[PDB]
């Protein structure tokens, strides 16, 4: 059900800031697979410090085995998006209500995506 | 970890430098941070987003990185990042050791031969600062309220010692810093955001020497009076060239030995009070100079006592052998004790002259000695003032370029920045003004030459009863009617090039032919810049002193003042003719000498060439094949013997007649034959060290001649005719469709041929010309020289690069597989409009000219940044950036005839060099264009008898010592493997160097000759004794346990 699984590490954010009740964008690099990550993170509900390692999950349904549009008790920063721009070292454009998302990575990598279709995004630190 | 500054990333702007240091000590221990310093874009009101802090202990450093790691950092919501600097705040060194304080400080040098030493100035409570990472030594010594920076580098000294000062041999109160050259001298000249814990809110401008009695000036050794430490001994061990030994010293006072003067380091002249001869005195003031013999030991009575009544030659002989001494002398008196007409001819015969060079520096004066070099035309009619010219060049400390921070350095004083003069502007200005005296003499400025101008050198002459400088500078010919600075100063320097003295002609026989002007566009383009004509009869005498059999159709000439080349022509008038477009002043005299007549070298491809023909459509491939078959048969030229002729027949020379090339190609095996192989092994490291150095592409099938005009007017705008001699190449196949057999020796052209020069940094210079054979042009007879239309929109000249028709060289290359498709328009060859003065040069401005020649010469950089900007953006040559290069380059290249400054842009410096290049200290980049490609691919490739023997040995290898040479093949083959600091960086200095030597070995050789006619004078003697000196030298079991050279038999 789980198309895209891998470990990042985070390298700086944006803000640079503890306190700046502000969206926060990381960047956060894959371990192994390589692929640079951009992500709008609200650090004031949900903390990342630099050198946190987190790892990443993104599956079109949190349904098991189909049902399309139970994995919320592993995870504990699930969201939703679409995919509106895959043209690139491919990389993808997903908008979860907003807060932008640029996973660049290798073309064969990113293989199983298709244009205008809705994907969630599972997240936990460890 | 080599420093100690840390770059905070991201600081609030709110903020001020207080607030940080607080909060810095606060999370840090305190009083831990040195420096703070927060960058501002405006003056003092608009900080910037980052900010460098100092660190005293590398412990803190640490703890600061880790704290940062960590994110516990955390200062107005803000998360400081902590990153490495790229310079330090204040250079301090970290090591609290390092840093002494309260120190006496003494100069002085070896006055006497044993363990003593002269104290000449002592200052005390002065500050030591040992850099380990800059590789320098800071001394402060404040005199007078204002401080002053002493800087010694680790080049700097050669050798440290350490002795004592309360005469316990156990205990070490001091420390000897033997001197080569002279130490930098500093000045201190006269806050919201920056703390920096003390009054360091100035800056350093170098300075002249600002002790009163000028004692560092005449000093060649530092002496450091610290106390006694038991670890002191590691911090010395630090400096290069450390003994272990202890020696003990003893206080000489030598107060007496202080000048007022602005020349320190010379002698007395009142001291002696005799007719003691001036060559001696010279010697001995070269000796001092040079790190042989100290100051006090030479000015002894004893000494001067001995050498004032002696043999003259006898005194010059061991004289020159103390100058070749290895080490340092201490007792002369001992060593000159247990030691024991021409000139007119040779300037006639290969103008040979020996010249004293000086070279002059803010601390010191340094005597070279009388050199050796190639005579010019200035001395042919004053030779009996040999003595009298000396060549003054104002170099730094390390006999280096002067920087352009050390000559009116900016400030912002008021609306607008202007510069000001430091105190080596006025020392220099001083030193042109009054002039040098050593001994009895007092030397004057005569003039510079135009290579003379950009090496920062001048001519200077002694005046005499007989002959001032006036008389020479007025019997050269009238320049008051010269109102540009700059160009009364060329046309004054520019008679004194080395050439070939002549018959006389008077001015009786002397044609005035009009020229031809053409204005098209509001464009001013004249064809006939410096042409002229010659007839056969004047070539015919010209030729019979010069030794030359065949008649070149051109030849470079200049006399009178007039300067241009002369073609050949079948329908002369009489011996002498001359055009308008010629006088550059009026001259009292019309010598005749030619300086070169016709060089038929093979082409070579430069790197601009080849960085402008990457962009009309040639690919990678050709170059590359290119490099790979020039690497291949450079390779195979060791064990083949065939393949060495072909090359030394291809490379330097058409037809040259040398020892080395008549052997190779009849010889043994290339195994034996060492004198041979060696020689071939180390020109192929030549070779691959100027190919790394360089691209330097052998091209057969292309020349370099300069150009001329006929009186013919049949060629079009566009059509040229091509000739040239026949190489072994060309001789082997000379069937081939752009190639036409005319002659045995001589073969014309039909290909595309274009025409390019040295410096070329604009796409619009190569213009594509089809040469054509006709009868009527064949019947002049024109030989090494291309023809250039009279007629046409605009002259070839103009289009390249403005150039006129003075002599210059042209590359030209009857080449197929060059794009011709692709052509550009050149650039505006239209100068700067000339100053005129309203009155006569007083010899005030021409001294300003030539020392502001100095600042803001950047003729060297333009060429590099344009390389640089071409390799990174492609499309080179296309964007105004070039444009704007080859403007300034330009622009910079007038600046010798016109006072108009490049004005080098801030913005446009590269910051960056390619891989091959050798400023190792700047950063490196790789490169992935054609030059890239060259050097990886380069890069992966490489990857009765008795006595007479005796005396050749003896001097060759004082010669050799001399010029610091340690082995007969850099010697012999001119190339010195090792350089110093001074002789890399630039390239005219060590071609004089190379082309001294050369004329010193070429003498050393024609008294070789000499020597062997006269010793038999028969014809079969003569050649049983070269077959007996053979076999000698042969001979293993011959050799002595002196180095036996071998190169002495090989004479032809």
């Amino acid at each position: 059900i789980i198309m895209f699984e891998d470990i990042f590490v985070v390298d700086k954010l944006d803000p640079d800031g503890k306190k700046f009740d502000k969206v926060t964008r990381v960047e956060a690099r894959s371990h192994n697979l390589e692929m640079f990550m951009h992500l709008d993170v609200n650090t004031e509900v949900y903390p990342l410090a630099v050198g946190d390692k987190f790892t990443l999950a993104m599956a079109p349904t949190l349904n098991l085995d189909g049902t399309p549009d139970t994995l919320a008790d592993k995870y504990e920063y699930i969201m939703h998006g679409k995919l509106y721009k895959i043209s690139e070292k491919a990389e993808l454009y997903v908008s979860f209500g907003g807060l932008l998302m640029l996973l660049q990575g290798d073309p064969a990598h990113i293989s199983h995506f298709e244009l205008d279709q809705r994907l969630f995004l599972l997240m936990r630190k460890l | 970890t080599n420093r100690s500054t840390v770059k905070i990333s991201n600081v609030p702007q709110t903020i001020v430098a207080d607030e940080l240091l607080r909060f810095l000590e606060l999370h840090l221990g305190e009083d831990t941070v040195f420096a703070l310093e927060i960058p501002t874009t405006r003056d003092n009101w608009k900080p910037r987003d980052f900010a460098r802090v100092q660190f005293t202990t590398l412990e803190v450093k640490s703890r600061a990185q880790l704290l940062s790691s960590q994110s516990k950092l955390l200062f107005k919501t803000h998360n400081l990042r902590l990153s490495e600097a790229y310079d330090d705040i204040i250079p301090r060194p970290v090591d609290p050791r390092k840093r002494l304080d309260d120190i006496v400080l003494t100069v002085g040098f070896p006055e006497s031969d044993e363990k003593r030493f002269c104290a000449l100035e002592k200052w005390d409570g002065v500050r030591c600062w040992i850099l380990t990472e800059k590789r320098r030594v800071e001394f402060w010594v404040w005199e007078s309220g204002d401080c002053y920076k002493i800087e010694v580098r680790f080049e700097d000294i050669i050798e440290t010692l350490s002795c004592c000062v309360n005469g316990d041999a156990s205990e070490i109160d001091a420390f000897l810093l033997k001197l080569k050259y002279g130490p930098k001298v500093f000045k201190r000249v006269t806050d919201r955001y920056r703390f920096c814990k003390e009054d360091f809110d100035f800056m350093w401008i170098r300075t002249t020497d600002f002790s009163g009695s000028k004692s560092i000036g005449t000093s060649t050794c530092f002496c450091l009076e610290v106390h006694n430490g038991s670890t002191m001994l590691d911090i010395f061990s630090g400096l290069p060239y450390y003994r272990e030994d202890t020696l003990s010293l003893t206080y000489v006072d030598g107060k007496t030995f202080a000048s007022a003067a602005q020349i320190v380091p010379l002698l007395n002249a009142a001291i002696l009070g005799l007719e003691f001869p001036y060559e001696i005195l010279f010697q001995l003031n070269a000796l001092v100079h040079a790190q042989k013999i100290s100051l006090f030991a030479a000015s002894d009575m004893e000494l001067i006592k001995i050498l004032r009544g002696m043999s003259l030659e006898t005194a010059l002989v061991i004289l020159k052998k103390l100058h070749q001494q290895s080490s340092i002398c201490y007792d002369p008196v001992f060593f000159v004790k247990t030691q024991m007409a021409s000139a007119y001819k040779r300037l006639t015969e290969q103008n040979i002259m020996s010249c004293q060079r000086a070279y002059v520096t803010p601390s010191k004066i340094y005597l070279l000695g009388p050199e050796l070099e190639t005579a010019n035309y200035v001395v042919k009619n004053f030779a009996e003032h040999v003595s009298d010219f000396m060549r003054v060049t104002f170099v730094e400390e390390d006999w280096s370029k002067l920087p352009a921070n050390a000559l009116s350095v900016n400030s912002k004083e008021g609306y607008f920045v202007k510069p000001s003069r430091t105190n080596i502007y006025n020392r220099v200005l001083s030193i042109l003004g009054e002039g040098i005296t050593v001994g009895p003499k007092r030397f004057e400025f005569l003039a510079f030459s135009a290579s003379q101008l950009r090496g920062n050198s001048v001519w200077m002459f002694a005046s005499n009863e007989k002959v001032k400088a006036e008389d020479i500078r007025e019997w050269m010919g009238c320049f008051r009617k010269i109102r540009s600075i700059s160009k009364c100063a060329a046309r004054m320097g520019q008679l004194f090039s080395a050439s070939r003295q002549t018959l006389i002609v008077r001015a009786q026989d002397v044609e005035q032919i009009p020229d031809i002007e053409v204005t098209t566009d509001g464009a001013d383009y004249c064809f006939s810049d410096g042409i002229g004509k010659i007839s056969l009869a004047f070539a015919k005498q010209v030729a019979q002193k010069c030794g030359l059999s065949h008649v070149p159709s051109a030849f470079q000439i200049r006399y009178g003042g007039y300067k241009g080349v002369i073609a050949v022509d079948r329908s002369s008038f009489r011996k002498l003719s001359l055009r308008d477009s010629m006088l550059k002043f009026d001259s009292n005299n019309r010598m005749l000498n030619v300086t070169r007549w016709t060089e038929s070298m093979p082409c070579f491809l430069n790197r601009e060439i080849i960085c402008l023909l990457s962009t009309l459509g040639i690919e990678d491939a050709m170059f590359e094949a290119m490099q790979a078959v020039h690497l291949s048969m450079l390779g195979n030229m060791l064990e083949d013997r065939d393949a060495a002729l072909n090359v030394l027949q291809k490379l330097s020379g058409e037809n040259s007649k040398n020892l080395l090339v008549k052997m190779l190609l009849q010889g043994y095996a290339p195994s034996s034959e060492p004198y041979l192989s060696m020689m071939l092994r180390v020109h192929h490291e030549s070779q691959l060290s100027e190919l790394k150095s360089r691209c330097r592409i052998l091209v057969p099938k292309g020349r370099i001649l300069i150009g001329c005009m006929d009186e013919m007017g049949i060629l079009e705008y566009g059509q040229v005719y091509v000739r040239v001699t026949l190489t072994k190449a060309e001789l082997k196949s000379r069937d081939q469709s752009y190639f036409r057999k005319i002659d045995e020796e001589t073969s014309v052209v039909i290909g595309k041929v274009v025409v390019t020069k040295n410096p070329c940094l604009h796409p619009g210079d190569i213009r594509v010309l089809d040469a054509i054979y006709e009868v009527h042009f064949e019947e002049k007879g024109y030989l090494d020289c291309i023809i250039f239309p009279q007629k046409g929109e605009r002259p070839h000249p103009n289009e390249c690069s403005g150039g006129d028709l003075d002599g210059d060289q042209f590359f030209v290359s009857w080449d197929e597989k060059i794009i011709p498709s692709e052509m550009d328009p050149p650039m505006d060859y239209a100068g700067s409009r000339p100053r005129l003065m309203d009155h006569d040069v007083t010899l005030e401005e021409i001294h300003k000219f030539f020392v502001d020649y100095m600042i803001s010469d950047t003729l060297g950089v333009i060429s590099t940044a344009h390389l640089v900007h071409a390799d990174r953006d492609p499309e080179k040559a296309r964007s105004q950036k070039c444009l704007e290069l080859a403007n300034l380059h330009s622009r910079a290249v007038d600046f010798a005839k016109t006072g108009a400054p490049a004005e080098m842009p801030y913005a446009l410096k590269p910051r960056e060099f390619p891989d091959f290049l050798e400023r190792f200290e700047k950063p490196t980049y790789i490169s992935e264009s054609v030059f890239g490609k060259l050097y990886r691919a380069v890069k992966s490739s490489l990857a009765t008898a008795k006595a007479h023997r005796d005396m050749y040995g003896e001097k060759l290898t004082s010669l050799m010592i001399y010029y610091g040479a340690a082995n007969e093949e850099e010697i012999l083959t001119g190339i010195l493997k090792t350089k110093e600091m001074y002789l890399a960086r630039d390239n005219r200095r060590y071609g004089d160097m190379k082309d001294r030597i050369t004329l010193s070995v070429k003498d050393l050789h024609k008294e070789a000759m000499g020597w062997f006619e006269k010793s038999c004078e028969d014809e079969q003697q003569k050649k049983k004794l070269a077959s007996a000196w053979y076999y000698v030298t042969y001979n293993p079991n011959h050799r002595d346990e002196k180095l036996t050279f071998l190169s002495f038999p090989w004479i032809v």
